């Protein structure tokens, strides 16, 4: 669907982007690398909101 | 009386301030700058976060007569 | 950026040794070193704000 999806946001660029190259890759960990980032991107999201620089956590 | 009193009174009070323990002792930046000079220069000696607390605190050592350098005119 | 911060605290007293008008100046100028490395120290993470302060001294 994200390729019939047409993207607005730059964020979501990259995420139809992944989920394809995961998915030229392998068909498999495909729909769900686009969360992955978004459930890490909440994961550091008050954590950069925090005291976080992420790149402490992201490392 | 408001200039006399208070004047004779504050004499009154250094001068206990002294009869005590005489001690002539010089302002008008010349202690406040060196006592920051001292300060300053020494508030780097403290490799903890308020090393800047030392350092800012310094010149307000001397920031009582700046104020009377304007009121001096200089 | 060492050298900044390395020399941010030289100048500083050497600034306060200039006295004059501008020896406020040379301080404040010499002041500006320290806060390079300090987006360094902060974009790397972490606390810039201790980096500099135990760096320069």
């Amino acid at each position: 669907i994200l390729k019939l999806l047409e993207v607005e946001h730059p964020a979501a660029k990259v995420l139809c982007e992944l989920a394809d190259l995961q998915d030229k890759e392998v068909g498999d960990g495909t729909t769900s690398v686009v969360i992955i980032a978004a459930e890490l991107l909440k994961n550091a999201d008050e954590l950069v909101k925090q005291k976080i620089h992420p790149t402490s956590v992201i490392s | 009386i408001e200039e006399a009193k208070r004047s004779l009174h504050d004499a009154l009070c250094v001068i206990r301030n002294l009869i005590r323990d005489n001690r002539v002792v010089y302002g008008g930046g010349a202690a406040e700058i060196s006592c920051a000079l001292a300060v300053s220069q020494e508030a780097d000696k403290c490799p903890t976060l308020e090393q800047y607390a030392m350092r800012a605190f310094a010149d307000a050592l001397e920031v009582i007569p700046m104020a009377l350098s304007e009121n001096s005119g200089m | 950026g060492a050298p900044e911060i390395e020399l941010a605290l030289r100048l500083t007293e050497y600034s306060r040794t200039l006295s004059g008008m501008e020896s406020y100046c040379v301080r404040a100028f010499a002041d500006a070193m320290e806060v390079i490395p300090s987006t360094l120290a902060e974009n790397a993470g972490l606390n810039p704000i201790s980096t500099v302060t135990e760096l320069r001294n």
